[PDB]
DNA sequence: CCGTCCCCCGCGTTTTAACCGCCAAGGGGATTACCCCCCAGTCCCCAGGCACGTGCCAGATATATACATCCCGTACGCACGCACATCATTCGAT
DNA sequence: ACCGAATGACATGCATGCATACAGGATGTATATACCTGACACGTGCCTGGAGACTAGGGAGTAACCCCCTTGGCGGTTAAAACGCGGGGGACAGC
């Protein structure tokens, strides 16, 4: 029973322990349908910079390097995974 | 092009600062290309909150 | 016995008046003699360009303006309509130009 | 400050689906080998661009006036409570 | 049960509180008006940097191989998720 738009794999207990790391509270019955939003613009970004160069540089594998990099381009370098 | 259209449309047929925030802010794809800097002698956008109104 | 307008309305006039203009806001000329008070400890008899000093004013004021901007949702996002100091010590801490 | 109430939360079932562990294949990253066509580099030549003046222009900048807007008082409505008379009901004799 | 007289009830007048549309009043704003001119847009050299032609040799695009590591699959447990609910205290509204 998993066929579904996984967007709701991102589950509502999960939400509520970032929260916590965050420091918060008292987390309101509706955030978890905002912030199913954010994550999607969020993500919308950053992959669409890393197909392209991987689109340019005629490799068919997103790579470690090729999220690195376009994490880089957003002002939050990502230390770690390379470089 | 945008800018042009704008002064136009407040009567003035030369491009001065004031005319050419309204075609970057305005025009929300370029917003987004410059949106960190700040055009000098610019001014800014025309917008008061809602809530700020009077309370007719 | 004499007109009087409400409070608030004449604000309002202004946020209309001055959102419209482009001039400056700050006096000109106490606002050199700022910069040569503050810049005096970085070097000694330094000279500005008259160029750029008004180069800071359209600089700083473009800055000034999208902070009392950001903390008027603040307040407002606080029930209230005027802005206090508190909320700005909120404003700058988002943006990380505090903390 | 009063006080309201609901709506998140702990906490407890119970469904499940991540989790791993392993298996299997080859797409495909990565590397070597070739080479050519392609950019750097020189020489030469030249008009494209910048500097300098120029005026004119309309572009701006100021006037004065018509008009629009806000606000208080106003009166006017109006439904109100208060208050009444009158419609109505009751106590007594009929 | 009605007359008779008194009286609570039914209906209203009265007076007021309140709402409110507005007009007056003033203020301010927008208009169309004059005047003015720093300051635009060519104009005109005048020169050096863009253009033409030339060679020269890396550097990139080819083919060709490989292998590795991604994706696929596939059973098991068990951890975390989905679900209920009980109630309180955190939001909310109001003064």
């Amino acid at each position: 029973k998993v066929l579904r738009d996984n967007i709701q794999g991102i589950t509502k207990p999960a939400i509520r322990r970032l929260a916590r790391r965050g420091g918060v509270k008292r987390i309101s019955g509706l955030i978890y349908e905002e912030t199913r939003g954010v994550l999607k613009v969020f993500l919308e970004n950053v992959i669409r910079d890393a197909v392209t160069y991987t689109e340019h540089a005629k490799r068919k594998t997103v790579t470690a390097m090729d999220v690195v990099y376009a994490l880089k381009r957003q002002g939050r370098t990502l230390y770690g995974f390379g470089g | 092009e945008l800018a042009g259209n704008a002064a136009r449309d407040n009567k003035k047929t030369r491009i001065i600062p004031r005319h050419l925030q309204l075609a970057v802010r305005n025009d929300e794809e370029l917003n987004k290309l410059l949106g960190r800097v700040t055009i000098a002698q610019g001014g800014v956008l025309p917008n008061i909150q809602s809530v700020l109104l009077p309370k007719c | 016995k004499p007109h009087r307008y409400r409070p608030g309305t004449v604000a309002l006039r202004e946020i209309r008046r001055y959102q419209k203009s482009t001039e400056l806001l700050i006096r000109k000329l106490p606002f050199q003699r700022l910069v040569r008070e503050i810049a005096q400890d970085f070097k000694t008899d330094l000279r500005f360009q008259s160029s750029a000093v008004m180069a800071l004013q359209e600089a700083s004021e473009a800055y000034l303006v999208a902070l009392f901007e950001d903390t008027n949702l603040c307040a407002i996002h606080a029930k209230r309509v005027t802005i206090m100091p508190k909320d700005i010590q909120l404003a700058r801490r988002i943006r990380g130009e505090r903390a």
